[PDB]
């Protein structure tokens, strides 16, 4: 049945890599295991890491003690290969401590299920809005999987400050979709300056694609 | 002549939570026919003529000054007592401790529910922390120590804390 | 375990009325108090409601028991006055239960700040999209406050099934803004059928505005 959870001892949380960090080999994705509420009486905490269920005590890992409210905190960071964390290997962190009846395990993995290349379209301000001082240059990302994704905006070579983005939305179409509203002072629109939407996903050729919006 | 009743609480804690239970025994000298004891609430006769007043479920109404007296015995000095409402209370016998005494802080929990990662604090600073609940001792208190304590912990997912309290470290 | 359940007071969550229901007098705004983790040993749960601090046990309430994982779940519906929740009266839900050393008090109300005007523009599919067999008819709501609000789509007189909406997003422009992506089979677009975005907010003359999208 739904396992008996929660009885003192330090608790243990395990965080995944950062999305971006997983699509630019140039980036070091690291999965990380924390251990809070660690006594001053038994500071010695011991980790073991398991990839798709492997290497009990072997290695490739990393951790070191830390003060707080009145309790200790401890980390272990296990750098991961990109490809792995992409093919969805599973990451296991087994924590073990004097104060614990038995050890704790926490497994983190990448969005299960098959992914889907995200369609990107640009959208030029609705006439009705052309009125005001700045227009809403819109860019939507539809039908992608999974939620992880990032999007930005550059005028030509340099990126913009203003603008924001929605959280992925669960489309009936099985996948996700989001919007991104870039705001520029009226002018720039008209002048002609071109604009590009940038989408980072694990389904685009190089996890990257770009689409641009201007007046025509 | 010199008789004079006496009151003892058991358990020793004079401060407690509701649904918490206590008994006040009255040590006195009985005498023919008068094998009876009288209980005073603040200064008032109350039913229970037992020899040990027993409170199963406590409650604030129950708070007050309990004194007793039997026949051949005088009238018990007061023993003050208090019921507080909450998931936990900080227990101790006295609160005014001489430079260097046996501090016994108890983080007690409503209906004695279970307490997780518990803490004894003061002035707001997390002093001592335990995983599974524990009393908190300090062999001989210290003056540096004087302050305003309380504790907090875990009732399953729920998180909780006690009403603050003042410990006073005197110079003797 | 042949089913856990447990150790802490039943906890309590209290939700507000639906935005829509708040601006259409014709609709019954209803604030809602929920109590979960309710024991099988003390299913009796007592509700007390308080309008800007009033009516301990007077009335205007409504509740009734509910099984679950292995614990009870309990509701309290408090139908409220439209203008009330508009002016910002606060709603207090005091919950009592033998399992709780004392009561629990949760209060729900509407954001502090003077309401803003819902810019609303409609957006026609990006040509680049025209290819597929269904296009994304978008309509966005910009610069409004507060987040409460709902949006819909009517073809002519009857509204549509397909379509989704993002949740409000905090715009740097102090207000809110969202999008709504209506999905129609390609044809429908070209043929000509006009299309309306429906916006419900307490800033529109009649808490209601409409804007439509068509083509050519
Ligand atoms: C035993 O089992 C029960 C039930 O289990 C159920 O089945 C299994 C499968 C479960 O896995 C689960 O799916 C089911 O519940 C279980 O009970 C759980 O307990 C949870 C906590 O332990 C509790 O979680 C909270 O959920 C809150 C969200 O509620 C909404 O969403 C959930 C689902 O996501 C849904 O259940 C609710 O109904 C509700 O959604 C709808 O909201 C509508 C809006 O009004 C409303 O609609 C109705 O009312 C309107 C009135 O206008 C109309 O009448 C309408 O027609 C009508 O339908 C309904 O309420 C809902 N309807 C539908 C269809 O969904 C969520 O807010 C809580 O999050 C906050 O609290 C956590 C900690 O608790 C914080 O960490 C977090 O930060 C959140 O904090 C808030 O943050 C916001 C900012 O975002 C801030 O503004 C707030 O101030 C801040 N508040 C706080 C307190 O911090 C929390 O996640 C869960 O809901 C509950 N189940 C149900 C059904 O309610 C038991 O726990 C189990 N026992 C054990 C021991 O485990
Ligand atoms: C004593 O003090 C302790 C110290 O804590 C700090 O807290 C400060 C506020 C301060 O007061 C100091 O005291 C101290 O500095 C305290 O420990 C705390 O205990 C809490 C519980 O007891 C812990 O709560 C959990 O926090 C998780 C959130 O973690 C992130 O976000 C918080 C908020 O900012 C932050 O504090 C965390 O550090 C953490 O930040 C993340 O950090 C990781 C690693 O650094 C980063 O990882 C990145 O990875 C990439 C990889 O490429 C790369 O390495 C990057 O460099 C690296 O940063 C993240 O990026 C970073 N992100 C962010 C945003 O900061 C919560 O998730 C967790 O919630 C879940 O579990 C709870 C309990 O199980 C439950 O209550 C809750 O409902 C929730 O449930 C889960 O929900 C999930 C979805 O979120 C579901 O998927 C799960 O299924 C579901 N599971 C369950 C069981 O329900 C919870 O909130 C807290 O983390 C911890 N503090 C710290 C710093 O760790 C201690 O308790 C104190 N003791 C006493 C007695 O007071």
């Amino acid at each position: 049945c739904p396992a008996p959870e929660l009885l003192g001892g330090p608790s243990v949380f395990l965080f995944p890599p950062k999305p971006k960090d997983t699509l630019m080999i140039s980036r070091t994705p690291e999965v990380t295991c924390v251990v809070v509420d660690v006594s001053h009486e038994d500071p010695q905490v011991k980790f073991n890491w398991y990839v798709d269920g492997v290497q009990v005590h072997n290695a490739k890992t990393k951790p070191r003690e830390q003060q707080y409210n009145s309790t200790y905190r401890v980390v272990s960071v296990l750098t991961v290969l990109h490809q792995n964390w992409l093919d969805g290997k599973e990451y296991k962190c087994k924590v073990s401590n004097k104060a614990l009846p038995a050890p704790i395990e926490k497994t983190i993995s990448k969005a299960k299920g098959q992914p889907r290349e995200p369609q990107v379209y640009t959208l030029p301000p609705s006439r009705e809005e052309m009125t005001k001082n700045q227009v809403s240059l819109t860019c939507l990302v539809k039908g992608f999987y999974p939620s992880d994704i990032a999007v930005e905006w550059e005028s030509n070579g340099q990126p913009e400050n203003n603008y924001k983005t929605t959280p992925p939305v669960l489309d009936s179409d099985g996948s996700f979709f989001l919007y991104s509203k870039l705001t520029v002072d009226k002018s720039r629109w008209q002048q002609g300056n071109v604009f590009s939407c940038s989408v980072m996903h694990e389904a685009l050729h190089n996890h990257y694609t770009q689409k641009s919006l201007s007046l025509s | 002549d010199l008789p004079k009743a006496v009151v003892f609480l058991e358990p020793q804690w004079y401060s407690v939570l509701e649904k918490d239970s206590v008994t006040l025994k009255c040590q006195g000298a009985y005498s023919p026919e008068d094998n009876s004891t009288q209980w005073f609430h603040n200064e008032s006769l109350i039913s229970s003529q037992a020899s040990s007043y027993f409170i199963d479920a406590a409650t604030v109404n129950d708070s007050g000054e309990y004194r007793c007296q039997t026949n051949l015995s005088t009238l018990s000095d007061p023993v003050q007592l208090e019921v507080h409402i909450g998931w936990l209370l900080l227990q101790a016998p006295r609160w005014v401790f001489k430079e260097e005494d046996p501090i016994h802080l108890r983080c007690h929990s409503w209906k004695n529910t279970a307490l997780h990662k518990v803490t004894y604090l003061q002035n707001g600073k997390d002093r001592k922390y335990f995983h599974h609940n524990s009393d908190f001792h300090i062999p001989k208190a210290t003056l540096k120590d004087s302050g305003s304590y309380f504790c907090r912990g875990l009732v399953g997912s729920k998180n909780v804390s006690s009403e603050t309290v003042n410990i006073t470290i005197t110079q003797g």
